[PDB]
């Protein structure tokens, strides 16, 4: 910002899958969670497994 | 990698192989084959209960100058060496351990923790090295020590065994290797398979 | 707040006349070797939001292992409310299980 | 029954006692599966030391 501070607007989530090769496309360069692919499992961008 | 994170082939058909089961665990030879999953959970820290530590030793080792022991002075001592111990919840303890030469094939043993806070430095010998004609370990490499408390954790005490150590002039003097069977927590990152069917978490 | 011993509090954060937590909801006592012991569910009541009735339910810490972690990280959270909502598509799955979405 | 090769040029364990945690003091593991009455699986685990 405009006078020498920082601010927070929110982080990136990367929802890594239990199961890979089991999501399935719903259209354009996306899929979407289903069964025997594992639920979202949120987390940030460095810790461990990401 | 199904939902319940089980091993399987493209229609539903989980694999099998031999369990296993222990700390380490280790591949039971005969055992009835099961399906093999794969926990995403961590493993529970195990606390340090056998630690080993190997050294190469000097015959020519001159005796130390200033003979009452301590830990601050250099000159109290030939030796130093360090290990690292677990407690009960993960955390990590240096001991620190001092050979001391009096007479040929006779060594005095001291160990000193550096953590504790209430850790009074002692001068007593923790044990004895007692050495052949030729630089081969006799007995006194069976020591048991146990630590402090670190912020809410009780000790863990573990048997420190100088196997296998010599003093036969390797010029001066270094431990070989250190270690044990203690670990902290930890989360799975990754896992393979060997050449051999011995899937490996990591 | 001491060795083996945590203080946990509440506060909800979408109340406009909400309150900072002056006490503990409750405390968390755990084992030497870092296993919960106490203070494993509590009551916790919100407040009423736009004419609607507050939420009076159980919160509970189960399962929760203080084990030297690296740093502090939440493992999992759950619950069993949602928000109402209307059908987009159905399915079989492979046990005949007609579920919707 | 349980038919099984044992190596004749085999040294003794190293630790006397018998230990129940490390090969050290046993020279061969194996394991057999017997049953109950009820249908629940006993694994004997069969330890051999020259």
């Amino acid at each position: 910002y405009s006078n020498e501070q920082e601010q927070v607007l929110g982080q990136i989530v990367l929802a890594n899958f239990a199961n890979n090769e089991g999501l399935a496309s719903q259209g354009d360069n996306v899929w979407a969670a289903t069964q025997a692919s594992g639920v979202a499992l949120l987390g940030t961008a460095g810790s461990g497994n990401f | 990698l199904d939902e319940n994170r089980n091993l399987v082939n493209m229609q539903g058909m989980q694999l099998t192989g031999y369990p296993a089961t222990g700390t380490p665990p280790t591949i039971q030879q005969g055992a009835n084959p099961a399906p093999i999953t794969i926990p995403n959970t961590l493993m529970a820290a195990k606390s340090t209960t056998t630690a080993s530590m190997q050294i190469n030793l000097n015959s020519t080792d001159p005796v130390p100058s200033k003979t009452p022991f301590s830990v601050s002075d250099a000159d109290s001592y030939n030796k130093k060496g360090t290990v690292t111990v677990y407690d009960s919840q993960g955390n990590a303890h240096d001991m620190n351990v001092y050979f001391v030469k009096t007479k040929d094939n006779e060594w005095a043993v001291y160990t000193h923790d550096s953590s504790d806070p209430a850790a009074t430095a002692p001068t007593t010998a923790s044990t004895t090295l007692k050495f052949n004609e030729n630089g081969i370990l006799e007995s006194g490499g069976t020591v048991n020590i146990t630590t402090g408390t670190i912020n809410g954790a009780t000790a863990a005490t573990f048997s420190l065994s100088f196997l296998n150590s010599m003093q036969q002039n390797t010029g001066a003097n270094n431990i070989v290797a250190t270690n044990q069977n203690g670990y902290k927590p930890g989360d799975l990152v990754s896992y393979q398979i060997n050449n051999d069917g011995t899937v490996v978490g990591n």
